[PDB]
């Protein structure tokens, strides 16, 4: 069996910018390599075979090189739109193996959340439940936290957290964090506090309601 | 014209088995092989094993071999995966995508060009429950506002949600689904200009294929 490893397996570049990956086989695979894109929520697309034979319908930007056990895979001038996790396939062998896949995102400027609270809705609070949302929308970069306070003490147990994958045309990230409650809980309390820390700001960015 | 159908989520016991299917149309059956390949949660491709339909003949990574078994019937165009006795560790998307059969010196054109949608299966034995659906609108005024719908409670993976039946898709974010003691929530965001709500109409659309549930749900302002 052919082993392929795949390196990096996480790459950051920015726009305009030009990105290189390798993948090594154990043996000689005599250029039957192919590259292929993994974009969120898709399946695969093939790009090229034979190390270097493109799709037709696949921007020229995109290359492949190499021989022997060592290939690499390249895109010269990165748009947003190529953001994904990329694979080496290895197909000289009855037996095909892919590598482990490397993870392409994209930089661009410093953007602060975009923060968003709601309240539980009518409809939930009659079946017995309560529920607050937050969502921290279109920032950069990728790292945050988030904390909830009600009446102003930090809850930790009862958080649900969601990242999205870096958006495709503007290379932000979107994150949902929901608190969920019950009624009688959230009834007992007025004030409800989503407070995020970022880098964009030195103390943090927070948003908050009062029940009444 | 080329296309490769997979079949419908299937959630498994743990210790049982299931069978996927993958029709085939728009090309000859029997001049490609099938190839099928898994895709976990966390973590890369994994190639599965090929069959030839026209023969009957298989091979499998050896990680495979004992666990998925490659068939097809000619007649109606169409492969098969049988997963036997699964686990958790199973628990994946399956793909189908063709390979072409014939032999050429640089090797053939046709490397997984084209490929099947994907067959989610989850191993658990946790119950297959509806979700609840409920709007996010908010308790301060821009010229863009923000609405949303929690999705809450179901079981299992995956849900559809869409806004005003497709046409707000602009300036969505629909969330990973995240697990909690056997139920899933997801939520999603869309944001529209504050002169367009709630003066005009915006309504989320879910759907729970394992559940029959459809549930449109009016987003109104908060009370
Ligand atoms: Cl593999």
């Amino acid at each position: 069996d052919i082993q392929m490893t795949q390196s990096p397996s996480s790459l950051s570049a920015s726009l305009g910018g030009k990105v290189t990956i390798t993948c090594q086989s154990s043996q000689d695979i005599n250029k039957y390599i192919g590259w292929y894109q993994h974009k969120p929520g898709k399946g695969p697309r093939l790009l090229i075979h034979y190390t270097s034979i493109l799709r037709p319908d696949i921007p020229s930007r995109f290359s492949g090189s190499g021989s022997g056990r060592d290939y690499s895979f390249s895109i010269s001038n990165l748009e947003p739109e190529d953001t994904a996790t990329y694979y080496c396939l290895q197909y000289d062998d009855l037996l095909l193996t892919f590598g482990a896949g490397t993870k392409l995102e994209l930089k661009r400027a410093d953007a602060a959340p975009t923060v968003s609270i709601f309240p539980p809705s009518s409809e939930q609070l009659t079946s017995g439940g309560a529920s607050v949302v937050c969502f921290l929308n279109n920032f950069y970069p990728k790292d945050i936290n988030v904390k909830w306070k009600i009446d102003g003490s930090e809850r930790q147990n009862g958080v649900l957290n969601s990242e999205t994958d870096q958006d495709s045309k503007d290379s932000t990230y979107s994150m949902s964090s929901t608190l969920t409650l019950t009624k009688d809980e959230y009834e007992r309390h007025n004030t409800y506090t989503c407070e995020a820390t970022h880098k964009t700001s030195t103390s943090p960015i927070v948003k908050s309601f009062n029940r009444a | 014209e080329v296309k490769l159908e997979e079949s419908g989520a299937e959630l498994v016991r743990p210790g049982a088995s299931v069978t996927l299917s993958c029709a085939a149309s728009g090309y000859t059956f029997t001049d490609f092989e099938i190839h099928w390949v898994k895709q976990p949660p966390v973590g890369g491709l994994e190639w599965i094993g090929t069959l030839d339909p026209e023969t009957g003949g298989t091979a499998y990574n050896q990680n495979f071999k004992g666990r998925a078994t490659l068939t097809a019937d000619k007649s109606s165009s169409t492969a098969y995966m049988e997963l036997r006795s699964l686990t958790s560790e199973d628990s994946a998307v399956y793909y189908c995508t063709r390979w072409g059969k014939k032999f050429y010196y640089y090797g053939t054109s046709y490397a997984m060009d084209y490929w099947g949608q994907g067959t989610s299966v989850t191993v658990s034995s946790a119950k297959t429950t509806p979700p609840s659906v409920y709007p996010l609108a908010p308790g301060a005024t821009n010229s863009m506002v923000t609405l949303g719908c929690l999705v809450k409670g179901y079981f299992p993976e995956p849900v559809t949600v869409t806004w005003n039946s497709g046409s707000l898709s602009g300036g969505v974010h629909t969330f990973p689904a995240v697990l909690q003691s056997d139920l899933y929530t997801l939520s999603s965001s869309v944001t529209v200009p504050s002169s367009t709500w709630p003066s005009e109409t915006v309504t989320c659309n879910v759907a729970h294929p394992a559940s029959s549930t459809k549930v449109d749900k009016k987003i109104v302002p908060r009370d």
